[PDB]
C-alpha cells in the first residue's frame, strides 16, 4: 500500500544538472528485498531503466547512462533522488520512481517493479 | 517423608511457575515474588513458564543462578527511579508481557523510548552506598527491522554503554528479521554485573536501552542451592532435603 | 533490450497475443519475465510477474508463458479498456533489468 | 569557558540559501550532555529557536521552520553550521549559536542554554 | 510559545516581578524553567535555570519560582543596569525548547 | 561489490551478526585470507534464516 511521488523542475536547461526527488510514504525505503529504481519514458518511446538505489550495498546504473548519473537517499525525509549531469534534449522524458522487488516473501528470488509513482515530466531545452 | 520441608526452620523460595530471570526482571506473572522473605533453598520448577515474556536471552545466566545459591535473602533497592527519566518515554511495553490484555513490561525494568520525536542521550548512574554488594541487571533491545528501530528510537546507529571500576561493556543492537517467539520477531538481551561496595555504575545510551529501576542488595550470603521440583511447601521441617522428600537419619549412607 | 511487435490489434472479445523475444542471457536463462500495462497519462501497472503469475487485483483474462527465448502475453476476452502499451521486462546474466521496446495494443 | 563565534554573510538575497557557521573554541562540540542550538532574534522580536544539532543522534528543528532548515557539523574545524533555504524578508535576524545543556553534572536532567556566541546580523533583501 | 507581559517597570531599589504563563505541557509539567537577561547589542545571559537556581557569577538579587502553569522572575534591589529584555524558556511534552514573547524591563 | 558488509544468521535461540575482518595475514596454503566457520543445531520445527 506504499505511495510513491515524484517531484522536481519540469524544465532544466541544456548542460545543467537535473535533480528529481521521490517521496516514499506508507512504507520504508530500507529493506532487504528491494531496490529503488528510476525509470524514464521519453515521449514516443518505451521504458528505459536509469538505475537503482541499493540502500545497504552499492548503487548500479544503466551502462549507457552511467557516467552521468548519481542516485542517493535522504533517510530523514524518507526520500530517494536522481541526478543527471550534462542534460541534453535526448533526456526529455517522464521520470518515474519504483519499488523493485528482487526477493519474494515465499523464500525465493523474483524480479519485478511492483509500485510506481505517477511520474514527472521534464523538458530539457536551450 | 515425601515432602518438601523448611530447611533448618526456614521456608524455601517457591517460584511456582517462574524462572529466576522472570523473577528478577519482574515478569508480570511473578507479582507474588515482588517482595521476598528469606529463603533456605530455591524451588524452581523444571521448564518453568514465566520466564522472559518478551523473547530474548540472558547472558551468563548459569553463573547468575550459581551466584544466587549462596545468597538467601536480598533486598530490592531502587537505584534509578522511573520518574528521573524526564525527556524520555518510560511507558513503553509489549503485548507479549500484557496484563489483562493491555501491553505491559517487566516490572523492575524501564523500556526507554522516544519522547515527542527525540531520544536524548539516556544517562544515569548509581553509587553503591547500600551497605553490601549489589546485583544490577540491564538489557538491549534488538528490533525485527529498521522501521521498528526508528519508531521506538529516532536514532538508528545506536549503542548502549555500561561500566564500573571493572566492567567495560559497549553493545549495539542487531536489527534482523527473526522467527517469531511469543508473537514477536524482536529479541531482548539481558546481562548483569555485581557492583562492588562503594563503586559506581554508569549507563549511557542513544537507543535500545532497557534500564534497571532496581538493584538487589545481597543480605545474607549463607549456604544454599537450587532444587528442581514440581512440588510445593508442605509445612514440615528438615536438616537434609532431596527432591523426593526430606531425610531424617543418623546413618552414614543413603540411597 | 528485448524485441516486441511494434503494434498488434484485434476485435473485442478475441484473444490476442503479444510476444517478446530475447536471448539465452535474459529470457531463456531465467523465469523472471514480467509484463506491464501502460495507459497514456498513467504509470505502468504490473500485470504479470515470474512469467505466468498475476498480482492480486489483476484480471484473470491476463496470462503468460515462455518457450525458449520467447515470452508471451496473452489477453483473452479483449476489451476496449485494454488499449494500452504493453512492456516486457526480464532479468539477465548482467545483473540489471532489461526492458523491451513496447507493443501498442489496439482494440477494434 | 568555551567561546562561541558566529560568522557568515550579512546579506543574502530573497530565495537564496543562507549559510552561517559557528566556531567552537575552548571546548568540544562532541559530548553527551549537550546539543548545539541555533536561535534567532528578528529586530523588534523575541527569541525564536531554529533547531538543534545532535551530534550522536538525529537533528531536530522548529516545526514551523522545519522544511527549510538543515543543521550540520564539521569536526575537522570544530564548527557547526546552519542553512536556511528559500530565505525571505521575515528571515532577517540576529542569528546566534548556543550550547544547550540537557543533562547536568549532578546525575539528573536539566534544560538550558548555557553559552551563547554574540551573534551575526543577517539581512534578507531583493 | 509562553506568554510574558510586554513591559514592566519600577523605581530603583524596588522589587519587580516578571511573570511567564504556559500550559501543563511546558511549565506545569517540568521544573525546567530558565530565564535570560538580554541587553541590546549582546547575546542573552543565562540568569536562572531549573526554576530557581542561579549560574555562578549571577547576582543574588535574581531569584525565581513557579506555581501551577505560571513561572516568575523576581528582581530585588532594581538597578539602572537591569534595564534589559527578559525571556523565559522551558521544556515541554514535545521534546523541543519553548520560549516566551519577552518582557521589556524599564527602570525609572 | 559491497564493502561495509555483514552476515546475519538466526533461529528461535540463535542471534548472530558478524562482519568480515579485512587484514593482511601470513599466508597459509598460499592464501592471506581466512575463512571462519560456525555451527548451530536447529531444533525440530524451528526455522533458520540467513541474510
Ligand atoms: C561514592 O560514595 C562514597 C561514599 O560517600 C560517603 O558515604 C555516603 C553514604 C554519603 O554520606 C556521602 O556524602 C559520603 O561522602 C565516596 O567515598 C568517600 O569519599 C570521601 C571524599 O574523597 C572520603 O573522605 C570518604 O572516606 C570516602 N568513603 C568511603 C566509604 O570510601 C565515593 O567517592 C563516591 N564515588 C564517587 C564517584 O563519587
Ligand atoms: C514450520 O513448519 C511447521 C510444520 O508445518 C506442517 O508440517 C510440514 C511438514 C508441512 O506439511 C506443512 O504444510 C504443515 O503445515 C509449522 O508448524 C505448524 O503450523 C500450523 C499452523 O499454525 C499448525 O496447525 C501445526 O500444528 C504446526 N505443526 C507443528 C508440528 O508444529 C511452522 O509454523 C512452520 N514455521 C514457520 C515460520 O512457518
Ligand atoms: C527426626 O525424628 C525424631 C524422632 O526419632 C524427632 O524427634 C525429630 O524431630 C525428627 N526430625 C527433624 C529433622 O526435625
Amino acid at each position: 500500500q506504499v505511495q510513491l511521488q515524484e517531484s522536481g523542475p519540469g524544465l532544466v536547461k541544456t548542460s545543467e544538472t537535473l535533480s528529481l526527488t521521490c517521496a516514499v510514504s506508507g512504507g520504508s525505503i530500507s529493506g532487504s528485498r528491494y531496490y529503488w529504481a528510476w525509470i524514464r519514458q521519453p515521449p514516443g518511446k518505451g521504458l528505459e531503466w536509469i538505475g537503482n538505489l541499493y540502500y545497504s550495498g552499492t548503487n548500479f546504473y544503466n551502462p549507457s547512462l552511467e557516467g552521468r548519473v548519481t542516485i542517493s537517499v535522504d533517510t530523514s525525509k524518507n526520500q530517494v533522488s536522481l541526478k543527471l549531469s550534462s542534460v541534453t534534449a535526448a533526456d526529455t522524458a517522464v521520470y518515474f520512481c519504483a519499488r523493485h522487488v528482487y526477493y519474494s516473501d515465499t523464500n525465493s528470488y523474483t524480479y519485478f517493479f511492483d509500485y510506481w509513482g505517477q511520474g514527472t515530466l521534464v523538458t530539457v531545452s536551450s | 517423608n515425601g515432602k518438601l520441608c523448611k530447611l533448618n526452620g526456614i521456608p524455601p523460595l517457591e517460584l511456582g511457575d517462574c524462572s529466576i530471570a522472570g523473577w528478577l526482571l519482574g515478569n508480570p506473572e511473578c507479582d507474588r515474588l515482588l517482595s521476598v522473605p528469606e529463603w533456605s533453598y530455591i524451588m524452581e520448577k523444571e521448564n518453568p513458564r514465566d520466564g522472559l515474556c518478551y523473547p530474548g536471552s540472558f547472558n551468563d545466566y548459569e553463573e547468575l543462578k550459581h551466584l544466587l545459591s549462596s545468597v538467601k535473602h536480598f533486598e530490592k533497592v531502587k537505584i534509578l527511579p522511573k520518574d528521573r527519566w524526564t525527556q524520555h518515554t518510560t511507558t513503553g511495553g509489549s503485548r507479549a508481557c500484557a496484563v489483562s490484555g493491555n501491553p505491559s513490561f517487566f516490572r523492575n525494568m524501564v523500556w526507554l523510548t522516544k519522547k515527542g520525536s527525540n531520544y536524548p542521550v539516556a544517562k544515569g548512574s548509581y553509587n553503591n552506598t547500600s551497605g553490601e554488594q549489589m546485583l544490577i541487571i540491564w538489557g538491549v533491545h534488538h528490533p525485527n527491522d529498521e522501521t521498528e528501530q526508528r519508531t521506538l528510537y529516532q536514532n538508528v546507529g545506536t549503542y548502549v554503554s555500561v561500566g564500573t571500576s571493572t566492567l567495560n561493556k559497549r553493545s549495539t543492537p542487531d536489527i534482523a528479521t527473526r522467527p517469531k517467539v511469543n508473537g514477536q520477531g524482536g529479541r531482548m538481551e539481558f546481562s548483569w554485573t555485581l557492583l562492588d561496595m562503594w563503586d559506581t555504575i554508569n549507563f549511557e545510551s542513544t537507543g535500545n536501552l532497557i534500564a534497571p529501576e532496581y538493584g538487589f542488595k545481597i543480605s545474607k550470603r549463607g549456604s544454599s542451592g537450587i532444587m528442581k521440583t514440581e512440588g510445593t511447601l508442605e509445612n514440615c521441617e528438615t536438616k537434609c532435603q532431596t527432591p523426593l522428600g526430606a531425610i531424617n537419619t543418623t546413618l552414614p549412607f543413603h540411597n | 533490450a528485448l524485441t516486441q511487435p511494434a503494434s498488434v490489434s484485434g476485435s473485442p472479445g478475441q484473444s490476442i497475443t503479444i510476444s517478446c523475444t530475447g536471448t539465452s542471457s535474459d529470457i531463456g536463462g531465467y523465469n523472471y519475465v514480467s509484463w506491464y500495462q501502460n495507459h497514456p497519462g498513467k504509470a505502468p501497472k504490473l500485470i504479470i510477474y515470474d512469467v505466468s503469475h498475476r498480482p492480486s487485483g489483476v484480471s484473470n483474462r491476463f496470462s503468460g508463458s515462455k518457450s525458449g527465448n520467447t515470452a508471451s502475453l496473452s489477453i483473452s476476452g479483449l476489451q476496449a479498456e485494454d488499449e494500452a502499451d504493453y512492456y516486457c521486462c526480464s532479468f539477465t546474466d548482467n545483473n540489471i533489468p532489461a526492458f523491451g521496446g513496447g507493443t501498442k495494443l489496439t482494440v477494434l
